C-alpha cells in the first residue's frame, strides 16, 4: 500500500515551494547605478531540472494515480518555469554587456530602443528585488510576453551594432575569428577578470590564461594551457578602451618574448650551457638552441667537418635520456610544470643530428654549400630581430606565443613540404599541399606556422561559403599578419572558388610588390607583408567522394606538394625515444610492419584504417602507460616490449570480426612471441554496466559489456568514435547503456543528438543569411556551444545517429583533427577539451571518404556478435507468462528452423536487418492462447516478407514441421485461427444485403467486399493496430492492390481515434508533415519539452500512402524517411528555431507499390527494420469475379432487375466473368513497358462497373436485351482502354480482344458495328441535357445519340458559344465528334480529368473551350507574363480552389505546354490531382476566414473533425482538370514519369 | 579460415569469386528476363543497360572489383579466373600447390597471395614475417626459400628479356614482350640475394597497361644502363584476359 | 494568345490577352521577328 | 581555351604590362554574383578605353546570352579590348563565339 511514499514526496515538495528564494547582488554601471541581481544561476535551475525529472519519475509509479491533480500543477509550474527562468539569465546577461556599451556609444534614437529595455528590465527586476521568492515569478502577469518581447528587443538593437562590431574589427584584427556574441562581452565588460581569462584563448593562440595582481590594475605573467608561467618583463596596463590595452598586450608580449630570447641565447653562445630550464619557456629554448646548432655549423665546416661537435651532441642528448628518468620523480610535481617541455627539445636535437650525419658524409666543400641551405637556418640579426632562412627564402619572426604543443617529427617528406611552401612563400605565392588521407598535411602547415612563428588559424571549407564570406576572412587575415591553411579547401562551391581565385590574385599581387594597402570588397586595407596563404586539400578521389573540382586559373596561384606517402617507421621510433623508451628502433620496426601486413593480408574492410592517424594513436597509447608504470613500480626488460602491444589493441580489437579478430591476434605473437597476452584489466565500470543491465530489464550479454567497455578507452583515446552495424545490432543502446553505469561513478553525460540527415544541411550547420549577412544557428553549433560553457568536469556526447554523407559530415573535419576546433565560415571558431566526446551510429560507411575514417575511432558489430536466442528470453518477460511456460516451450523447438527456412529462402518482399525479420516474427506471437493458434500466428509474423510463391512453401513445410496438415486443402494461406471454437482454420465469403446506389455514392468508402484476402489482411493488422498491441508498421502491394481501400476500413474498427492522411511524391518532406499533422493535433508545453498530442482523440493515427516516392540525395537517403526513422527511435524532433519536440501519441502506418517500377526508391534498412509490415497481391480472377459480381448486382437491379436476361444471378456474375477476362488480357498485352500510361489495374474494373450508373439503361420498354445493355458496357470499355492506346495496330490488337470475350461469352457481334452512334450527357431522358453547380454523384447522365443528329448540336453550341467569344470556322467530322464525346463524359464526372496529348494544331484546346462552356463549367486559364512566378501561380491555383472548394461551381482548369514556366508546377498540380491539396500552399491563418463558412455546411453535410478535409472533397468534386502536351516535346515523356498521378489520376 | 593459412586465402577467394558471379549472374538474369519475358525495369536494371552501351561495365562492379574497362573483356576474365581457381583448390587440398606452375593472372587478389606465403613460410621457418624479404630468380630456384613458386605468362612492355640481361626494344618489335617463367618466394632480411643488389633493377608489376595499380614490383637484372630501361618505362604486366 | 487569333469579341472589336492586360486589337497590327541564333529556340508546340 | 596546365593570365599580365601602362587592365574571375559587377566593369572600362579581362565563362553557362546580348549593345572606345577564359564547355553560346 505504497502510496504513503508518494503522498510523503508531494509533502515536501510542497514545502520546497515556499523556501524557494534568491541569490540577490548588488552591482554598478557604467551609468553608475546600483542593482540587486542573481547569482549562482546554475544551482537554482539545477532545482527545478531535479525536481521536474522527480515529477515525471513519479509519474510512472502506479500509486501516482491517487495524486495524479496535483502533479499537473507543478509539471505545468515548473515546465513554465524553466522556460521563464532560463530567459532571465540570457536577458541578464545581455544586458550586462550591452549597458556598458550603450552608456558610451550614446546615439539617442538607439538609447531609445535600449533604454526602453532598461527600464523594462529594472521595471520587473525591482519587483523581485522587493519580492526575495521565486515562486512568486509565476505570479507576475504578461511575463511570458515581457521576456519574449524583451528579447526581441536586444536582437535588434543587436543589429545596430552590427554596423559598429566591424568598424571595432577593423580597429583590431584579431576580432574577425571571433563570434559577435562573444565580443560584445568583451568590448563591454573589459575590465572582467573571468570575463577576460573565458575569453582569451580564443583571442590568442598562446594563452590559456594570465596572472593578475592583486589590484586588478596590471598583469605580470600569462600561462599555457598546459600550465607553462610566463612572466611579462613589462607589467599591462589595463584600459577602458579594450582594442588600446590588447594591442599593448601583444606588443608587450611580443617585447617580452623578444627581449626574453636574446637574454636567454646570449648565456648560451659563451660555454657555460644556458640550463634555465625553469626560467625560459620550451618555445624559446628550441628556437635558441636552433640558432646555436646554425652558428655552430657555419664556423664547424670551415674548421673541420666536426664530428666532434656531433659527438657534442651525442652527448647531450644522452645527457638529457638520463634526465628524462630524473623528470618522472617529479610527477604531479607541487607548483611544477614543463618536464615535458623537455620531450620537446629531444627531438631537434635528433633532426639535427641525422641532419649533421648526412653532411657528414657529403663531406661539404664550404660554408655556404648547397645541402646546407637546403637545411632549415636560423639568425639573430644584428637588429635584434630574429629572422630564419630556408634556401634564397628568409623571413623575419613574428615572435607569436605558441606555448607548448607537441611539434610533430620530422620526416624527408617535411623536407619537401617547407622547402616548396618556403619557395612559394618566395614566389609570393600559396603553397598546396595535397594528398591521400592520414597524411599530416594539414598539421604540417600549423607546425611550420610555429616554426616561423606565425599566428595560424585553421579553417573548415565547406557549405561552399559566400565569396563575400571568404572576402572578410581574408580581410581578417590580412591584417593579423597571421597564417591561414584551410583544410579540405577542396569541397567548396565551383562558383566561389573561381570569384575568390580573383580575391587572392589581388593579394599575392600587393605581397609581392610590397604594397602597403591592397584593395578587396571595395575596401583599402593595410595589408600585413607578414601574412600566409595555405591549402590542404585531398585529391576529387574516386574514393573520396563529394568534393568539387578546381579551376585550373586558381591552382597557379599556388604551388603543389604531394604529401602522399609519410615515412613512419621514423616517426614511429622518435616518439618511443621521446618517450625514453629505450628499444625504439627495435620496436617501431615491428609496429610499421604489423600494420602494413594487417593492411596486406587481412581482408580489406571498408571501415578498417591502418593509416597514419591509426598509428599515432597507438604512441600516446604506449606514453600514457609508461608515464603510470613507472609510477607504481620500478622500471624492467620484459615489460617495454609487453607494453607497446596493449597500447595497440586499444585501436584495434573494436573493428575485428571474430575471424579477422583471432588472425590479427594470431600475427602479433609471431612479431612478438615471448609478450603472449594481457586482456582488459577492469571491472569498476564493468559492475555498474552489469548493474544497469538488470535494471534496464535487458538481458546480460558477454559481448555487449566487451564492446561497450571497449568503446569506453576508445573514447578516451580520441575525439569522434563510430558504432557500425545494421539495425537491431543494439548498436545504438550500447552507447546508451554505457552513459547510465558510467554516469554511477562518472560524474557527467550529456547526451544531444542529431539526426543529421533528418533536417536540411543548413539546419544541421547552420548558414549565413545572404541579405543580411546574418548568421543563424545549426544545431550542433548551437549544441557546441551549450557544451563549451559546461564546466570543466563533465562530460559532453554529440550522437549522430543517421546515414553519412561526405558534404554534411566531412565540416567536422576541424573537429575530429588531431586538432580540436569547429569552424564556423563567419570566422568564429569553437575549440573543445577532452570533456568533449562524439559519437556517430550508423548502417554503413559505403558513402565515407577515408578522411574521415581515419579521422574518427570505431567499433563494428554482426550478426555474428548479435546474440538472438538472448533477446528472445528478454520478449519472454514481456509476456504476462501465464502462457510463458507454454511458449517458452513452443518457441524453442519450433521457432528456430522455421526462420532458418525464411533465411535459406532470402526471397522476400523487404531489406531487414535480421532483427528486422525475427521481430515481425514474435510481434505477432502475443497473446496466443493455443498451441493451434501459435502456428498461425507465427507463419503469419513471418510470412509478411515473403514473395507470395514463397509463401506457400513455407506454409506448407510449417505442418509438415507442426502436428497436421491444414484443414483448408487448398490455398492453406485461407486458414484463421477460431479465437472462441479453438477450431484452427479456414477462410469464409461474406455476402453483404443493402447493396445499392447509396453505398457506391461516395468515391471512398466504397462498399467493401469480404472475400478471404479481405479477412487475411485484417487478421494480419489488427494486433498491430488497437491500442496496447500498437505497433508502426507498413503494407505492401502494387497499385490497384486495395490498400488504400483496406486501411480505410481497418481504421474506421477502431473507435479511439483520428487518421491524418499523407499523399507522398517526390517532393514531400516534413514541414509537410508538421503542418498536415499540426490541423488536425495539439500544440502543447509538457515538462520534457512541448509535444505535440492528438486533439480530441484518444490516440492518433498517420497514414502514408507512398514512401517510395520522397526523393533520395545523390547518397541515396531520403531525409523524409530519415525523419521518420528518427522519429520512431527518439519519439521527437528538432523544431526549427532549434527546438526540440515530442510526440505523444501517434502510430505511423504506410502503404507502397512494390518497388519494379522506374523511380519508387527503397527505404533503409534502419528504418525497415523497425517497423512491422506485411505484403498482399491482386485477387485472383478467381476472386475478381466475385467483387464485380456483387458490385455489378446492386447497378443492374436498381432498374430491370426483373428483365429476363438480367436478374439472372448466373447471367450476372457472367459479366464479371468476362470483364475479367478482358481485364487480364489487356493487362498481358499492354504494359508500362510498352507506354509510361498504360495502368491498369482493378480500380479500372471499379471505374468500368460504377460507371454504369451514368447510362439510361431504364429499358422502360421491354429490351432487346442484348444490344441496348451490351453495347454501351462496350462503349464504356472502349472509352476506359481504347482512347488511352496509341497504336493503330496496337487498338486493332485490343479490338479483337474486346470482341472475341463478347462473342464468345454472349451471341456473337452484339458489338455488332455501333460506328455511327455516340453516348453523351447531351441528350438523355428524364431531360438531364448551364446551372447545375453540383455535379450527380457518379456523374451527369447519359444518353445515346446519332452523329448527323449531333452535328447539330455541336452547331446549337458553336452558335451559342459565338454569342460569348470569337466565332470560328471550325468544321466537323466523325474524329471532332469522337473527340468532343470522349470529353465530354469526362467532364461530367466529379473530379475527373485529362490528359490530352497529341501534336499540336488538332485542338483539344478549341473542343475543350466548348464543352466546359456548354457545361456552364469556369473555364481557367493563367494569364502569363514576363512575370511568370511562383507567386502568379499560387495565387491563381488558390483562386481557383476557392471557388470549386467554397463556391461549387463546376470548373475546367486549363494548361498548356508553355504554360510551365517552372518545374514545380507539375508538382503542385501532381499532388493536387491525387490529394486535392498542396502543401506550402495555405498558411494556418489563411483559413480560418476561408472555411468558416464551411464549418456549418460540413456539418449539416454531416463531416466529423478537421474542415479542411471536407475542403479538400468539395474541391475534388467540382475541379477538373485538363493539360494540353505535345508528344514530340522532349521532356513529354518524362514529366509523365516524374507525376506518377499524372496517368493514373 | 583454415589452420594452414595460405589455403584460407584461396578459399576466401574461391567464395567471394562466386558471390561475384552470382552478383553479376543476378544482374545478368534480371536483363535476361526482360528481353525474352516479363519484367518491368527497374532503376538498378535500367543502370545495366547504361554500362553496356557507354561501353563500360558498372561502377556496381567495378566497385567490388577493378576489371578491364571493357565489360566483354571483364567478364571473359572473371570467369576465366573463376574455374582456374576451382582448379587451384584442388592442387591446395592436396598441399600439392606449391609443386605446378602457376600463372598469377587468374588471381583476383595475386599481391595478397604472395603474401599469403609469407605466412606459411615463417610458419615452416619459424620467424617472425617481419623478418622475411621477397625475391624472384631466373637464373635457377631459390635455395635459402623454405617455399617457392613457378610463375609464368608474366608479360613485360619496352624493354625485352633474354635470362640474366635486359635489352632494347627495336621499331618492329611488338610493343608486348613475353617474359620467362620466374621462381618466387620470401627469405631472410641480411641474408645472401639471389641477385646482388646493384645488378637488378625494380620494376612495377600492374594489372593493365592503364596500370593504375600494382600487385608487386620486383628487382630485374639491369645489366648495366639503368637510365635507360627507366626512360624505356619499362614495366611489367602480370596478365592479359586472365 | 497574340500568336493565335486568341481574340475575343468586345462588341465589334476584338481584345486581347497580354499578360494581365487586355487590349483593343487594332486589325491594321501585323508583326514580324529575328534571331541572330537559328537555334534556339522553339518547342513543336510553337512550331505550329 | 583553357586545357589543364593552361594560364593564361600570367601572359596577360605581361601583355598589359608591355603595350600598355597606367593599370587601365582590370579583371574579374566568374563566381557567385560576380555576373551583374562584369556588366558595371565592362560598361564602364568600354566607355573609359582601358582593357578588361573575364575568366573562367565555362563554369556560368547560363549568363551568357544576358552578356552577348549586352556586347550586341555597347559601344567600344578604341584602345579598349575584351578578354575572355573558358574552359572546354558544350553548349557555350554560337552567337558569342561566332
Ligand atoms: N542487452 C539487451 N538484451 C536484450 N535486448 C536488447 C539488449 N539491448 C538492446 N536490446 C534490444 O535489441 C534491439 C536492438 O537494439 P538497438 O535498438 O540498439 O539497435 P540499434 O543500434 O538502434 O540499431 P538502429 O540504430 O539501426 O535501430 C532493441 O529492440 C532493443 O530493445
Ligand atoms: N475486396 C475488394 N472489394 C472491393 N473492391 C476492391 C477490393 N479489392 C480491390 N478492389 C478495387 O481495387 C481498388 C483498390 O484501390 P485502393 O486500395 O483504394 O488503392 P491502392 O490499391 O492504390 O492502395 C479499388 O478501386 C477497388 O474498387
Ligand atoms: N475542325 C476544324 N476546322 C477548322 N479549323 C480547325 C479545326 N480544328 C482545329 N482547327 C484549327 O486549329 C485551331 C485550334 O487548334 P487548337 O485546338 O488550339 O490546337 P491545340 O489544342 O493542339 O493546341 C483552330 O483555331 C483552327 O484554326
Ligand atoms: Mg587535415
Ligand atoms: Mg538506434
Amino acid at each position: 500500500q505504497g502510496e504513503v511514499t508518494i503522498r510523503e514526496a508531494l509533502r515536501e515538495l510542497d514545502l520546497w515551494g515556499v523556501g524557494a528564494v534568491f541569490t540577490l547582488i548588488d552591482y554598478e554601471d557604467s551609468q553608475s547605478r546600483t542593482m540587486k541581481l542573481i547569482k549562482d544561476w546554475k544551482d537554482i535551475v539545477n532545482q527545478v531540472g531535479d525536481n521536474r525529472c522527480l515529477l515525471q519519475s513519479l509519474k510512472d509509479s502506479p500509486y501516482y494515480k491517487g495524486f495524479e491533480d496535483k502533479v499537473s500543477i507543478w509539471e505545468r509550474k515548473l515546465a513554465e518555469l524553466d522556460e521563464y527562468l532560463q530567459n532571465l539569465n540570457h536577458i541578464q546577461r545581455k544586458w550586462v554587456y550591452l549597458e556598458p556599451i550603450f552608456g558610451r556609444g550614446a546615439l539617442p534614437k538607439e538609447q531609445t530602443r535600449f533604454n526602453r529595455v532598461d527600464e523594462d528590465f529594472r521595471s520587473i527586476m525591482t519587483d523581485i528585488k522587493k519580492d526575495n521568492r521565486v515562486t512568486t515569478l509565476t505570479t507576475h502577469a504578461g511575463i511570458r510576453n515581457s521576456l519574449l518581447t524583451i528579447l526581441d528587443q536586444l536582437q535588434r538593437c543587436q543589429r545596430s551594432l552590427n554596423e559598429f562590431l566591424e568598424e571595432k574589427r577593423s580597429a583590431f584584427p584579431r576580432f574577425y575569428f571571433i563570434g559577435d556574441d562573444d565580443l560584445l562581452e568583451i568590448l563591454g565588460q573589459s575590465t572582467n577578470p573571468s570575463v577576460i581569462q573565458s575569453h582569451l584563448k580564443k583571442l590568442f593562440a598562446g594563452i590559456n590564461s594570465v596572472c593578475f595582481d592583486e589590484k586588478s590594475k596590471h598583469i605580470t605573467a600569462m600561462k599555457s594551457l598546459e600550465g607553462e608561467v610566463v612572466p611579462f618583463k613589462n607589467k599591462v596596463p589595463l584600459s577602458n578602451n579594450v582594442e588600446t590595452w590588447l594591442n599593448d598586450l601583444a606588443l608587450e608580449m611580443k617585447k617580452t618574448l623578444e627581449q626574453l630570447l636574446k637574454e636567454c641565447v646570449t648565456t648560451g653562445r659563451s660555454s657555460q650551457g644556458a640550463v634555465d630550464p625553469s626560467l625560459f619557456p620550451s618555445q624559446i629554448l628550441c628556437l635558441a638552441e636552433q640558432i646555436k646548432f646554425t652558428e655552430d655549423v657555419e664556423n664547424a665546416i670551415k674548421d673541420h667537418s666536426l664530428h666532434q661537435i656531433e659527438t657534442q651532441l651525442v652527448n647531450k642528448l644522452e645527457q638529457y635520456t638520463n634526465i628524462d628518468t630524473s623528470s618522472e620523480d617529479p610527477g604531479n610535481t607541487e607548483s611544477g610544470i614543463l618536464e615535458l617541455k623537455l620531450k620537446a627539445l629531444i627531438l631537434d636535437i635528433i633532426h639535427n643530428i641525422d641532419v649533421v650525419k648526412q653532411l657528414n658524409q657529403i663531406q661539404v666543400h664550404t660554408t655556404e654549400d648547397w645541402a646546407w641551405k637546403k637545411q632549415l637556418r636560423f639568425y639573430m640579426k644584428s637588429d635584434h630581430t630574429c629572422c630564419v632562412q630556408m634556401v634564397d627564402s628568409e623571413f623575419q619572426y613574428t615572435y607569436e606565443y605558441q606555448g607548448n604543443a607537441s611539434k610533430l617529427v620530422y620526416t624527408p617528406l617535411t623536407d619537401k613540404c617547407y622547402l616548396t611552401l618556403t619557395q612559394a612563400m618566395k614566389m609570393g605565392l600559396g603553397g598546396n599541399p595535397y594528398g591521400p588521407a592520414g597524411t599530416g598535411k594539414t598539421e604540417s602547415v600549423k607546425a611550420l606556422g610555429g616554426l616561423l612563428g606565425r599566428q595560424v588559424l585553421v579553417f573548415n571549407c565547406d557549405e561552399g561559403i559566400d565569396v563575400k564570406s571568404m572576402g572578410r576572412i581574408f580581410v581578417g587575415l590580412v591584417k593579423c599578419g597571421a597564417w591561414g591553411c584551410f583544410d579540405e579547401f577542396n569541397r567548396l562551391e565551383e562558383s566561389v572558388l573561381s570569384a575568390v581565385s580573383m580575391q587572392i590574385q589581388t593579394i599575392q599581387d600587393a605581397l609581392k610588390n610590397h604594397r602597403t594597402v591592397c584593395e578587396l570588397l571595395g575596401k583599402e586595407v593595410e595589408v600585413n607583408s607578414n601574412s600566409g596563404i595555405f591549402i590542404t586539400m585531398n585529391p576529387a578521389g574516386k574514393g573520396y567522394g563529394g568534393r568539387q573540382k578546381l579551376p585550373d586559373n586558381l591552382k597557379q596561384l599556388f604551388r603543389p606538394v604531394a604529401m602522399s606517402h609519410p615515412d613512419n617507421e621514423l616517426i614511429a621510433e622518435v616518439i618511443l625515444y621521446s618517450e625514453g623508451f629505450k628499444d625504439a628502433k627495435v620496436l617501431s620496426r615491428k609496429l610499421v610492419a604489423i600494420f602494413n601486413l594487417s593492411r596486406e593480408l587481412l581482408t580489406p574492410q571498408q571501415h578498417y584504417d591502418w593509416g597514419l592517424r591509426a598509428l599515432k594513436t597507438v604512441l600516446r597509447g604506449s606514453g600514457n602507460l609508461l608515464r603510470q608504470l613507472n609510477k607504481s613500480g620500478t622500471t624492467q626488460n620484459a615489460n617495454e616490449s609487453h607494453i607497446v602491444v596493449q597500447a595497440l589493441r586499444l585501436n584495434t580489437m573494436s573493428k575485428f570480426t571474430f575471424t579477422d579478430c583471432t588472425r590479427f591476434d594470431a600475427l602479433i605473437k609471431d612479431v612478438f612471441p615471448g609478450i603472449e597476452l594481457k586482456e582488459v584489466e577492469y571491472d569498476e565500470l564493468s559492475a555498474a554496466l552489469k548493474q544497469v543491465f538488470e535494471e534496464a530489464n535487458y538481458e546480460i550479454i558477454p559481448n555487449q559489456i566487451k564492446k561497450a567497455l571497449e568503446l569506453y578507452e576508445q573514447l578516451c583515446q580520441r575525439m569522434g568514435v563510430v558504432i557500425v552495424g545494421p539495425s537491431g545490432a543494439g548498436k545504438s543502446t550500447l552507447w546508451r547503456m554505457l552513459r547510465a553505469a558510467l554516469c554511477k561513478t562518472g560524474k557527467v553525460v550529456k547526451q544531444y543528438t542529431m539526426n543529421p540527415k533528418a533536417m536540411p544541411r543548413y539546419q544541421l550547420l547552420g548558414h549565413i543569411d545572404m541579405d543580411t549577412r546574418e548568421w543563424s544557428d545549426g544545431v550542433l553549433t548551437n549544441s557546441a556551444r551549450q557544451v563549451v560553457r559546461e564546466p570543466q568536469d563533465v562530460s559532453s556526447w554529440i550522437i549522430c545517429d543517421g546515414d553519412i554523407d561526405p558534404e554534411w559530415i566531412e565540416s567536422l573535419n576541424s573537429v575530429l583533427d588531431d586538432n580540436r576546433l569547429l569552424t564556423m565560415p563567419s570566422g568564429e571558431r569553437i575549440q573543445f577539451g577532452p570533456n568533449v566526446n562524439f559519437v556517430f551510429e550508423t548502417h554503413d560507411l559505403s558513402c565515407a571518404s577515408p578522411a574521415t575514417i581515419s579521422r574518427m575511432g570505431m567499433i563494428f558489430l554482426s550478426d555474428e556478435e548479435t546474440d538472438l536466442n538472448s533477446l528472445i528470453k528478454s520478449w519472454l518477460r514481456n509476456q504476462p507468462a501465464e502462457y510463458r511456460n507454454n511458449l517458452e516451450n513452443w518457441i524453442g523447438d519450433y521457432f528456430e528452423k522455421a526462420l532458418q527456412w525464411v533465411l535459406k529462402q532470402n526471397d522476400y518482399v523487404v531489406e531487414t536487418s535480421l532483427v528486422g525479420t525475427v521481430m515481425n516474427g514474435l510481434s505477432h506471437l502475443h497473446g496466443c492462447r493455443d498451441h493451434d493458434e501459435f502456428i498461425i500466428n507465427l507463419i503469419r509474423g513471418l510470412g509478411g516478407n515473403l514473395n507470395m510463391k514463397s509463401r506457400l512453401e513455407f506454409t506448407k513445410e510449417v505442418f509438415h514441421w507442426a502436428r497436421e496438415s491444414p484443414p483448408d486443402f487448398h490455398k492453406p494461406m485461407d486458414t484463421y485461427y477460431d479465437s472462441t471454437r479453438g477450431r484452427l482454420a479456414t477462410y469464409v465469403l461474406k455476402k453483404p444485403e443493402d447493396l445499392t446506389a447509396d453505398d457506391f455514392s461516395n468515391g471512398l468508402t466504397l462498399p467493401v467486399i469480404q472475400t478471404p484476402d479481405m479477412q487475411r489482411g485484417l487478421d494480419y493488422f489488427k494486433p498491430w493496430l488497437s491500442s496496447d498491441t500498437k505497433q508502426p508498421f507498413i503494407l505492401v502491394g502494387p497499385e490497384g492492390c486495395g490498400k488504400g481501400m483496406l486501411l480505410r476500413y481497418a481504421f474506421s474498427q477502431l473507435r479511439s481515434t483520428q487518421i491524418a492522411t499523407v499523399h507522398c511524391s517526390a517532393q514531400t518532406t516534413s514541414r509537410h508533415l508538421l503542418q498536415k499533422l499540426s490541423q488536425t493535433c495539439m500544440v502543447i508545453s509538457t515538462n520534457t519539452g512541448r509535444v505535440y498530442r492528438p486533439k480530441d482523440c484518444e490516440r492518433l493515427v498517420l497514414y502514408l500512402k507512398d514512401i517510395n516516392l520522397p526523393k533520395l540525395d545523390k547518397w541515396g537517403t531520403s531525409t523524409l524517411v530519415a525523419f521518420l526513422q528518427q522519429v520512431l527511435t527518439y519519439q521527437g524532433f528538432y523544431d526549427e528555431n532549434l527546438e526540440w519536440v515530442g510526440l505523444e501519441n501517434i502510430q505511423i502506418v504506410a502503404s507502397m507499390s512494390a518497388g519494379g517500377r522506374l523511380g519508387r526508391h527503397k527505404l533503409t534498412t534502419r528504418f525497415t527494420s523497425i517497423v512491422r509490415l506485411c505484403s498482399i497481391d491482386y485477387p485472383e480472377r478467381e476472386q475478381l469475379q466475385t467483387i464485380y459480381g456483387a458490385y455489378l448486382e446492386p447497378v443492374l437491379h436498381k432498374n430491370l432487375k426483373n428483365h429476363s436476361i438480367w436478374g439472372s444471378s448466373s447471367k450476372i456474375y457472367l459479366l464479371a466473368g468476362s470483364m475479367v477476362q478482358v481485364y487480364e488480357q489487356v493487362r498481358a498485352k499492354f504494359t508500362v513497358d510498352d507506354y509510361s500510361h498504360y495502368f491498369f489495374t482493378p480500380c479500372i474494373l471499379t471505374q468500368w462497373v460504377l460507371g454504369l450508373f451514368r447510362y439510361d439503361l431504364e429499358g422502360g420498354s421491354s429490351n432487346h436485351p442484348l444490344d441496348y445493355v451490351l453495347e454501351i458496357v462496350a462503349y464504356e470499355a472502349r472509352r476506359l482502354f481504347r482512347d488511352k492506346i496509341v497504336g493503330a495496330k496496337e487498338l486493332h490488337l485490343f479490338d479483337i480482344i474486346l470482341t472475341s470475350v463478347f462473342q464468345g461469352d454472349w451471341g456473337s457481334d452484339i458489338l455488332d458495328n455501333m460506328s455511327d452512334s455516340f453516348y453523351v450527357t447531351w441528350g438523355a431522358r428524364h431531360n438531364s441535357g448551364a446551372p447545375g453547380q453540383p455535379l450527380p454523384p457518379h456523374g451527369k447522365p447519359l444518353g445515346k445519340l446519332n452523329s448527323t443528329d449531333l452535328k447539330d448540336v455541336i452547331k446549337k453550341g458553336l452558335i451559342h458559344y459565338g454569342r460569348d467569344n470569337q466565332n470560328l470556322d471550325i468544321l466537323l467530322f466523325h474524329e471532332v465528334l469522337e473527340y468532343m464525346s470522349r470529353i465530354d463524359r469526362v467532364l461530367s464526372f466529379p473530379g475527373g480529368s485529362l490528359l490530352l496529348a497529341g501534336r499540336s494544331g488538332v485542338g483539344r484546346r478549341t473542343i475543350t473551350s466548348l464543352v466546359s462552356h456548354m457545361h456552364g463549367a469556369v473555364l481557367f486559364s493563367p494569364k502569363i507574363s514576363r512575370g511568370y512566378e511562383l507567386k502568379q501561380f499560387k495565387n491563381d491555383l488558390k483562386h481557383v480552389l476557392q471557388l470549386a472548394g467554397i463556391e461549387a461551381q463546376q470548373v475546367v482548369l486549363l494548361l498548356e505546354d508553355y504554360q510551365f514556366v517552372h518545374p514545380t508546377f507539375l508538382e503542385m498540380i501532381n499532388s493536387l490531382l491525387s490529394s486535392g491539396e498542396v502543401p506550402g500552399l495555405y498558411t494556418l491563418e489563411e483559413l480560418e476566414p476561408l472555411l468558416l463558412p464551411l464549418k456549418d455546411q460540413a456539418s449539416q453535410d454531416g463531416f466529423f473533425g478537421p474542415v479542411f478535409n471536407y475542403f479538400t472533397y468539395r474541391i475534388q468534386q467540382n475541379l477538373h482538370i485538363v493539360l494540353i502536351m505535345d508528344s514530340a516535346n522532349s521532356n513529354f515523356m518524362i514529366n509523365c514519369e516524374s507525376n506518377p498521378a499524372l496517368h493514373k489520376k | 579460415r583454415q589452420g594452414s593459412p595460405i589455403l584460407s586465402f584461396i578459399i576466401l577467394e574461391q567464395f567471394n569469386a562466386i558471390r561475384l558471379v552470382q552478383s553479376v549472374h543476378q544482374s545478368l538474369a534480371a536483363l535476361s528476363k526482360v528481353i525474352r519475358g516479363t519484367t518491368l525495369l527497374s532503376s538498378e536494371v535500367q543502370k545495366l543497360a547504361s554500362a553496356l552501351l557507354n561501353q563500360k561495365c558498372p561502377l556496381a562492379w567495378q566497385s567490388k572489383w577493378e576489371g578491364p574497362e571493357d565489360p566483354l573483356q571483364y567478364l571473359r576474365g572473371l570467369v576465366a579466373r573463376a574455374l582456374a581457381i576451382q582448379n587451384w583448390v584442388d592442387k591446395a587440398e592436396k598441399q600439392a600447390l606449391l609443386s605446378e606452375t602457376l600463372d598469377l593472372s587468374e588471381l583476383f587478389h595475386p599481391d595478397t597471395f604472395l603474401n599469403a606465403l609469407r605466412q606459411e613460410t615463417a610458419r615452416a621457418v619459424g620467424r617472425s614475417v617481419d623478418s622475411l624479404k621477397f625475391v624472384a630468380s631466373w637464373k635457377g630456384r631459390l635455395q635459402e626459400a623454405k617455399l617457392q613458386i613457378k610463375i609464368s605468362g608474366l608479360l613485360l612492355e619496352g624493354c625485352s628479356f633474354d635470362g640474366n640481361q635486359l635489352s632494347e626494344n627495336q621499331l618492329d618489335s611488338p610493343s608486348v614482350s613475353s617474359v620467362l617463367p620466374c621462381f618466387m618466394g620470401w627469405i631472410p632480411q641480411d641474408a645472401c640475394g639471389p641477385y646482388s643488389p646493384d645488378e637488378c633493377i625494380s620494376l612495377p608489376v600492374y594489372t593493365s597497361a592503364e596500370r593504375d595499380r600494382v600487385v608487386t614490383n620486383i628487382d630485374v637484372p639491369c645489366g648495366g644502363n639503368q637510365d635507360q630501361w627507366i626512360q624505356c618505362g619499362a614495366a611489367l604486366f602480370l596478365k592479359n584476359q586472365v | 494568345p497574340l500568336l493565335r487569333r486568341d481574340l475575343v469579341a468586345q462588341g465589334p472589336r476584338y481584345v486581347v490577352q497580354i499578360g494581365d492586360k487586355i487590349i483593343d486589337y487594332n486589325e491594321e497590327f501585323r508583326l514580324f521577328l529575328s534571331t541572330r541564333n537559328p537555334n534556339p529556340f522553339i518547342p513543336p508546340d510553337a512550331a505550329s | 581555351i583553357i586545357s589543364p596546365g593552361a594560364d593564361p593570365s600570367q601572359e596577360l599580365q605581361e601583355l598589359a604590362n608591355a603595350e600598355r601602362s597606367g593599370e587601365c587592365y582590370h579583371q574579374v574571375a566568374m563566381g557567385q554574383g560576380q555576373a551583374d559587377l562584369a556588366i558595371q566593369m565592362l560598361k564602364e572600362c568600354a566607355r573609359n578605353g582601358d582593357w578588361l579581362c573575364l575568366k573562367n565563362l565555362h563554369l556560368v553557362v547560363s549568363w551568357l546570352p544576358v552578356l552577348e546580348k549586352e556586347l550586341n549593345t555597347l559601344q567600344p572606345k578604341d584602345t579598349f579590348r575584351l578578354w575572355l577564359t573558358a574552359e572546354v564547355h558544350p553548349n557555350f553560346t554560337p552567337i558569342l563565339l561566332q
